[PDB]
């Protein structure tokens, strides 16, 4: 059974700058409802600081994967557990600011 | 001349390198529509002379979790090859899929 997931790209502040249309099946929003908002805006209040701190650390981890689990508000206003696996990318031919690539999976908290 | 973002595209793969997702950026670069790639192994697109090196690169990714491919050639939809380099990362669970950031190093040749 294929887990339901979609990819996103964020600036280092957490703002969605690219959203894969698989998000509609995973969380119910159109990409345009996510683009330009901070992922923290969709995060349960108990998990917000964790998710902020995860974005802050993934840039210190030399491009390695950092995972975080948190509750994401779906378009139906319900809390879905998500496991986001993120890592930074920087094109080595450039000195452009790195950005963060995430894969966002709906998972069980069991 | 193209700016960095316009020569980069993300792809996602199962562990056998079949495409499970591809960014629409690939269309301007290489000609493919994402939907025609789904279910095709990436290895179908690698130049013959890069095949043995990409096999080794895949084994390194599966063992280590992350890899940089080094330069290789990818077949474009309307013939020709482009040079690319790819950073691959395995996404593991509680391996699930491979995430590729692909950067084009050349015009179709």
């Amino acid at each position: 059974c294929q887990p339901t997931r979609f990819i996103s790209r964020h600036n280092i502040e957490g703002i969605f700058t690219f959203v894969d249309h698989r998000c509609v099946a995973t969380v119910g929003y159109q990409p345009q409802e996510l683009l330009g908002k901070n992922i923290v805006e969709f995060c349960h209040p108990e998990d917000q600081q964790l998710l902020r701190d995860s974005f802050q650390q993934v840039v210190k981890l030399k491009g390695q994967v950092l995972s975080v689990m948190f509750r994401f508000r779906s378009k139906n206003q319900e809390w879905l557990w998500m496991r986001t696996s993120s890592f930074t990318f920087q094109n080595p031919y450039s000195d452009e600011i790195e950005y963060i690539i995430c894969t966002n999976t709906n998972v069980k908290n069991s | 001349f193209k700016g960095l973002d316009s020569k980069t595209f993300l792809s996602e793969h199962s562990m056998d390198m079949k495409f499970t997702y591809c960014d629409d950026r690939i269309t301007e670069l290489i000609g493919y529509h994402p939907e025609e790639l789904l279910g095709r192994s990436a290895y179908e697109f690698y130049h013959a002379l890069d095949s043995e090196n990409m096999t080794k690169s895949h084994q390194n990714l599966c063992t280590k979790g992350q890899v940089v491919s080094g330069q290789y050639r990818m077949l474009a939809k309307h013939g020709g090859y482009v040079w690319l380099e790819t950073q691959g990362t395995v996404i593991y669970n509680p391996p699930q899929c491979i995430m590729c950031v692909n950067y084009v190093l050349s015009e179709i040749e």
